[PDB]
Formats: C-alpha cells, structure tokens, sequence
RNA sequence: UGUCUCAACGAGGGACUCGGUGAAAUUGAAUUGGCUGUAAAGAUGCGGCCUACCCGUAGCAGGACGAAAAGACCCCGUGGAG
RNA sequence: CCGGAAGGAGUGGUGGAGCCGACUGAAGUGCGGAUGCCGGCAUGAGUAACGAUAAAAGAAGUGAGAAUCUUCUUCGCCGUAAG
RNA sequence: CCCCGGGAGGGGAGUGAAAGAGAACCUGAAACCGUGGACUUACAAGCAGUCAUGGCACCUUAUGCGUGUUAUGGCGUGCCUA
RNA sequence: GGUCAAGAUAGUAAGGGUCCACGGUGGAUGCCCUGGCGCUGGAGCCGAUGAAGGACGCGAUUACCUGCGAAAAGCCCCGACGA
C-alpha cells in the first residue's frame, strides 16, 4: 500500500505559520523561514526566561539605593545595616515598594543606620 | 548645449527637415487648414508665413523664389495670385494654431493650423 | 552571463517603496461654456467643436 | 430573519450584488489598469466618466465600459438614483496569463507573459 | 594625418520624456552607513565610536571576497582516454 | 482549550457524501536542504528591447473604434535590383 | 426575455434542493496580486527575534483574561553541510 | 483674558509595516471512476484460397475514430431476442 504525505505536512506547516503571527516579511508567511526564525527564537526564549530575574534584581537594586541615597545612605550601606539588624530578610522587590511608601523606608534607613553605629 | 536655436531636428536629417516643411507648407496652402502633430504645426508656422510674405511681392522674382519651395505649379499660382494678394494689408500673422486633444495609437496630441 | 546582476530579490516592501511615485494625475477638466460638456483647457471642446466660435465638425 | 439550517437559507435567500459589475478576462496587465482605476475611485460617477474621457491610457477604455455596467445595473436591476451614484469601490485583479515563448540570441528561448485583468467596479448612492 | 600636446564645434542612430506591447541573467531571507578593533586571519550584520529624516530619477563603477562555468593550473583517486 | 513531546479535542465558517474512536496486523509511513524532480507564482521592472539611419506628408473614405486599412496628390529608396 | 457593451464580460429574470452547480462549470490549500478596516511609522544603524513595561483596540475555547497592534528599554552573530 | 519670553508636547502619510475582513490568482487536499498494475487460471500460432501492417476510398451532410471495401457505417442464409 501507498501512503503519500497527504494531510500531515500541511498541518505541521500551518502550526509553524501560526506561531509566526507578527513576524516581518517572509518570516511570517513562508514556512522555511518561519521555522528557522523559531529556532533562533527558542534560543532567545529559554535564555530570557533565565535573564528576566537578573533584570528585576537590577531594577529593585536601582530603586533601593536611590531611596537609600535620599537619606544619606547607599545600597551597600543600607542593605548591610538592614542585614545586621536581626536580619530583616525583606526581598529586594519588597524594599522597592517601600520606596513607594517613603515614611517606612525612612524608618528602615534609621534602623539600618542604628545596627551600624 | 544649445543657447541659440533654429527650431527642431524633429527626428530627421537636414534633407528631410526641409522636404517636410516644404510638403506641409504645400498642403496648408492648397487646403486652407490642416491638422498634424502640435510640434510639426509649430514648426510649420513661420516657414509658411515667410513663404506667403515672399509671394506678396508680385514680380516674377518672388514667384520664382516661391517655386524654389512649392514645386507644385497650381499651389504656387494660388499663393501668388489668390492668397498673397488677399493678405495685402495684413502685417504677418497669416497663420494660426489651435490644439485638439490626443490621438489613440501613439497617444500624441494633434492640432490644427489654418490660414487667417 | 550578464556582467551586472542583482544580488538578493527585492522585498515586497521596498518594491512598492519605489513605486510611491507612479500615481497618475487626473486631468484638470473644465465645463465647456456652450456645449455643456467637459473639455481640456486651451483645447477645443470635443463635444461641440467650439473654441469661442466653432472650428471643428460636429 | 433567522433561519435554522443552511439549505433553507440557501433556497430562500438568493443574495445579490447591488451596483456591481465585472469585466473578466480583459487582455491588459493589472498594473496599468490599476493606474487608471486608482484615479477613478471614490469619485462622483459623472467625474468618473469625465476623467475617463480625458485620461490618455489604453486602459481607460475597458475601465470606462465597466464603469457603465455598474451605473446600468444600479439603475435598471437595482432601482437606484443615477443623480446620486458614486464609485463606492473599484479594483483590478489578475486573470489567467497567455504565456508565449519568444526567440532570443544564440539559441535560447524565453517566456513573455501577456497578462489579463478582472476589472470590477461597484457604485452606490453616496449619502452621508 | 586627431595617433598624440589637447581637445573643440557640428551631424546623424541611441541614451532622456509621453502613449502601445514588455523580457533576462540573478535572487538564504533583509529594517542592507563610516572609522577602528575583533572574529576561521580582508565585517552592513560582533565591539566601541562617529555619521545619518522618508521615497525616487539620471548617471559612475570602489565593495557586496559582485555574476557566469561543482578551477582547465597544483595535489589526491591503487579514476579514464589519446 | 487540553497532553510531557510528537499531538489531540470543543466551537463557528465552507463543503456536498462518505467517515471518526478502540484492538490487532501489514507498510511505497512522517522532508528545508540533495546546483534535487514536476508544477505554479514572484524579484530584476513598467526596466532593456520592439530586428538595418531607404524618410515621410496632407486630403478623402470606411468603421463601435484608425499614426498604422482603402483611395488621391506629392516626397524619399532600389533599378546586373531591393525589377 | 430584459439591461451596459462592436464583442468579450457581466447584472437581473427564469429552471433547480442548490446558480454559495452556469458550461474558464466538485472541493479549491499555498506561494503570488489586490481592495477595505484596526494599530502604526518621515533623527533612524537593522539575522529582524526575545524578554519587560506603557499606550491604543476587540471580547464566541474570552474581562484578569487575555487577544491584536504598538512605543521604549534590555538581550541577541540566519539554516544546513563540512 | 492680551502681548512678549522660556519650555513641553499633538496631529498630517508620499509610501511602508503587523493583524483582520473580502476577493483574485493557482490547483494542493478530500471524494469519485470512464483507467492502470500483479497473481491465479484459461487459451495459444496467422500466410500464395494473400498474413502481419498500411494507402486510398465508402457516408444527405464527414474533418477525427469505428466499421466496411466499388456489391463499401454495408450484401445473403440459419439460430436467438420481440420494439
Ligand atoms: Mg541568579
Ligand atoms: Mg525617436
Ligand atoms: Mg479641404
Ligand atoms: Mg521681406
Ligand atoms: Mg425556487
Ligand atoms: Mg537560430
Ligand atoms: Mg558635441
Ligand atoms: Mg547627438
Ligand atoms: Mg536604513
Ligand atoms: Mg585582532
Ligand atoms: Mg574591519
Ligand atoms: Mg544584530
Ligand atoms: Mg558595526
Ligand atoms: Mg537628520
Ligand atoms: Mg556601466
Ligand atoms: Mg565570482
Ligand atoms: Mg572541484
Ligand atoms: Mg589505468
Ligand atoms: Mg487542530
Ligand atoms: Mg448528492
Ligand atoms: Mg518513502
Ligand atoms: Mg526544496
Ligand atoms: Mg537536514
Ligand atoms: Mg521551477
Ligand atoms: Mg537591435
Ligand atoms: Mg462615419
Ligand atoms: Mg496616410
Ligand atoms: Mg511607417
Ligand atoms: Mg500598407
Ligand atoms: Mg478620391
Ligand atoms: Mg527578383
Ligand atoms: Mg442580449
Ligand atoms: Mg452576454
Ligand atoms: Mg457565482
Ligand atoms: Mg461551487
Ligand atoms: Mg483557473
Ligand atoms: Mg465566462
Ligand atoms: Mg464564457
Ligand atoms: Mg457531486
Ligand atoms: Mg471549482
Ligand atoms: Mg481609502
Ligand atoms: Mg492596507
Ligand atoms: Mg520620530
Ligand atoms: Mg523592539
Ligand atoms: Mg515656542
Ligand atoms: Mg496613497
Ligand atoms: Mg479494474
Ligand atoms: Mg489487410
Ligand atoms: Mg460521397
Ligand atoms: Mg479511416
Ligand atoms: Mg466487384
Ligand atoms: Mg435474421
Ligand atoms: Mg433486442
């Protein structure tokens, strides 16, 4: 019995083409170039899934020592002094948000400045 | 470059340029008015104007001058004894052109030139 | 073959890029003052043949 | 006017094309015909017939003829108001293609593509 | 004696503009700059720095190790033929 | 939407007469590559070209439509020829 | 039979379950060409994606939920063969 | 409110881009059989009484195919069938 490709190739192909969506030019309408684009897209995906966590670490750090310098401290100094004070163990995420609620971050700064004199 | 110009080459050599302007002067004189390409009309206007001014002199010299260009004897006769005398008190401007839109095949724009 | 030749096929985008300059100009048509049809300027109203007076047949 | 299944909606709703007319298989390339048609577009149908009288392309002809069937069909088959028509839509699409092989230097051949056109245009009572 | 110093002017046929008909080789895809550096050792495409509004038309040939023929030289094959 | 993957189902649109699921068995059974094959359609691009530099002009006619067909009168080209 | 057209082609009318079958006559994918609409782009350096966030738009496996688009930031050297 | 100043920002799209919608191209895919393929078995020589294979003809009207052969889409006898 013969068993020609029939329905199968078109269906895998459409699966890739639908992954394409807003890909510029042939990247979204010709199969081979869509497939190949998605190879490099795999690369980018997995590695960024890692990276985003370095990213938000960086951003919270920026904001935290921005607030720390608002009061005459700095990230090195404020983070250490908080660490010295019965280990606060707030995440760097959480210290930022208290850089959206200044009256508290202030007291955290005075507390870090304490366990440090 | 080209900062002084006698007219046009059309797309023809010295011999033809002449044979054309001659033939077309002959036809406009025989026929009162004719339509042709707007270009070839603008080129015709002064040749034929000067030709009628030559014939406007009457003497055998002017007729033989006209015979130099209008080699058909009846047109020369008409221009000599009919048309030029009519243009007696007209100081040039023996001729006019008006333009009549565009042709099908080459998409060129024709116009008419006629005696005034 | 053909000494100069093109390198990559040109994009669907850049090809229509060049073409932004081929749109035709519509005639500045005007209403003929006697035949009540439309005519090109400084030419003779095709519909009635008129040009202030009337030069051409029909 | 809800129905229950396809076949009855098919046998009692015949589905028409107001203002529409097509010139199938015109022997011109769609690119040029599109230049003319693009000048016609959202335009009063009078000016459509005008502009087409005075525009120097070889394709002004068939595009004019089709512009008329629209008008005709709008006013005969569809009962519209001619003093109110306009070109609500107009477009050119590709027909089949007459391929003619042609000779060339030093023995080779070559395929010339005489393209054809589907010129459709569609008129309407430009209200607002 | 325009081969030349040293090129000029003129002619026609193209090239240019409009209307009709309308190919080709080539083409991984392209949102396709300069310097310097680095990289499989000659970078639009990596790094730094500079420069740069979008899109065409006529033209020049430095790059795209431009195009054409799975190098004819050279070596290799326990290949071939005269 | 679902499954860990290959993949699978729901629903809506087309379509107009055959077809899912399960178990077993047999395969011409899974494509991006081969300067692969057949076919279709693109880019170059409205670009180059329209095939001897022996020219063509006007009037009149026919026709849905004429630079290109017919008629008239001129013009130019071959004439040990292009008779 | 009627309409525009020299025709070709088409729009109606009528047959038929159906003309979403009309003789370029089953389905009718994709490349490829177009029309309309949303969101968008004329200081800009680009393997075209990816992550992140804001803006705008829509709500039939669908209101925390997305889906489409987009601005800016980070990151980022096509595929295969050898 | 008005002028002057300084600063910040909007919209415009020649064209392009992603998505959607509707078509056109093209003829994949599904269904189908008017056509093939193999195995099994059967049957197996035609011709000087003219072979095989052809040419030219035969029709009211005939270009192609079929059938026929100047007695030419056909003639005679027998059997079958019964519009
Ligand atoms: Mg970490
Ligand atoms: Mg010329
Ligand atoms: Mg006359
Ligand atoms: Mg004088
Ligand atoms: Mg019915
Ligand atoms: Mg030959
Ligand atoms: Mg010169
Ligand atoms: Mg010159
Ligand atoms: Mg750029
Ligand atoms: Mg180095
Ligand atoms: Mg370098
Ligand atoms: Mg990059
Ligand atoms: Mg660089
Ligand atoms: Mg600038
Ligand atoms: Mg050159
Ligand atoms: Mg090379
Ligand atoms: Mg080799
Ligand atoms: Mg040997
Ligand atoms: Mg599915
Ligand atoms: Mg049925
Ligand atoms: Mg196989
Ligand atoms: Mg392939
Ligand atoms: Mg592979
Ligand atoms: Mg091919
Ligand atoms: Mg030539
Ligand atoms: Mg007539
Ligand atoms: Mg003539
Ligand atoms: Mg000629
Ligand atoms: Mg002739
Ligand atoms: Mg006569
Ligand atoms: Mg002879
Ligand atoms: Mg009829
Ligand atoms: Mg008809
Ligand atoms: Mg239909
Ligand atoms: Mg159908
Ligand atoms: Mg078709
Ligand atoms: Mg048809
Ligand atoms: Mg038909
Ligand atoms: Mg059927
Ligand atoms: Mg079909
Ligand atoms: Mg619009
Ligand atoms: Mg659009
Ligand atoms: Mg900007
Ligand atoms: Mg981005
Ligand atoms: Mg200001
Ligand atoms: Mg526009
Ligand atoms: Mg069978
Ligand atoms: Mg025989
Ligand atoms: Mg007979
Ligand atoms: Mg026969
Ligand atoms: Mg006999
Ligand atoms: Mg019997
Ligand atoms: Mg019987």
């Amino acid at each position: 019995p013969r068993a020609k490709t029939g329905i199968v190739r078109r269906r895998r192909h459409k699966k890739v083409l639908k992954r394409a969506k807003g890909f510029w030019g042939s990247r979204s309408k010709q199969y081979r170039n869509a497939f190949q684009t998605l190879l490099n897209a795999a690369t980018y995906e997995y590695r960024d899934r890692r990276n985003k966590k370095r990213d938000f670490r960086r951003l919270w750090i920026q904001r935290i020592n921005a607030g720390a310098r608002l009061h005459g401290m700095n990230y090195s100094t404020f983070i250490n002094g908080l660490k010295r004070a019965n280990i606060d163990l707030n995440r760097k995420v959480l210290a930022d948000i208290a850089a959206r609620e200044p009256e508290a971050f202030k007291a955290l700064v005075d507390a870090s400045r304490n366990a440090r004199q | 470059m080209r900062h002084g110009k006698a007219g046009r080459k059309l797309n023809r050599n010295s011999s033809a340029r002449v044979a054309l302007a001659r033939a077309q002067a002959t036809a406009l004189l025989r026929e009162g008015r004719i339509q042709t390409t707007l270009t070839k009309a603008k080129e015709l206007r002064p040749f034929v104007e000067q030709l009628i001014t030559t014939a406007k002199g009457g003497d055998l010299h002017s007729r033989r001058l006209v015979a130099q260009d209008i080699h058909d004897k009846d047109v020369v006769r008409k221009v000599m004894d009919e048309v030029a005398p009519k243009y007696a008190e007209r100081p040039g401007g023996y001729t006019r052109i008006l333009r009549v839109g565009t042709r099908r095949g080459d998409g060129v724009t024709m116009a008419l030139i006629e005696l005034v | 073959a053909k000494h100069p030749v093109p390198k990559k096929k040109t994009s669907k985008s850049k090809r229509d890029m060049r073409r932004s300059h081929h749109a035709l100009t519509a005639p500045n048509l005007t209403e003929c003052p006697q035949c009540h049809g439309k005519k090109l300027s400084h030419h003779i109203c095709p519909n009635c043949g008129y040009y202030d007076g009337r030069q051409v047949l029909a | 006017a809800t129905f229950r299944n396809k076949k009855q909606r098919k046998q009692q709703v015949k589905l028409r094309k107001p203002g529409f007319a097509v010139a199938k298989y015109v022997r011109m390339s769609p690119r040029k015909v599109r230049l003319v048609v693009d000048v016609i577009r959202g335009k009063s149908v009078q000016d459509a017939e005008d502009l087409l009288r005075f525009i120097p392309r070889s394709a002004s002809e068939p595009v004019a003829k089709v512009l008329n069937s629209a008008k005709a069909n709008a006013l005969h088959n569809d009962e519209m108001l001619e003093d109110r028509l306009f070109v609500k839509e107009a477009y050119v699409d590709a027909g089949p293609t007459l391929k003619r092989l042609i000779p060339r230097a030093r023995g080779s051949a070559n395929i010339i593509k005489k393209r054809t056109s589907h010129i459709t245009i569609i008129v309407a009572e430009k209200g607002n």
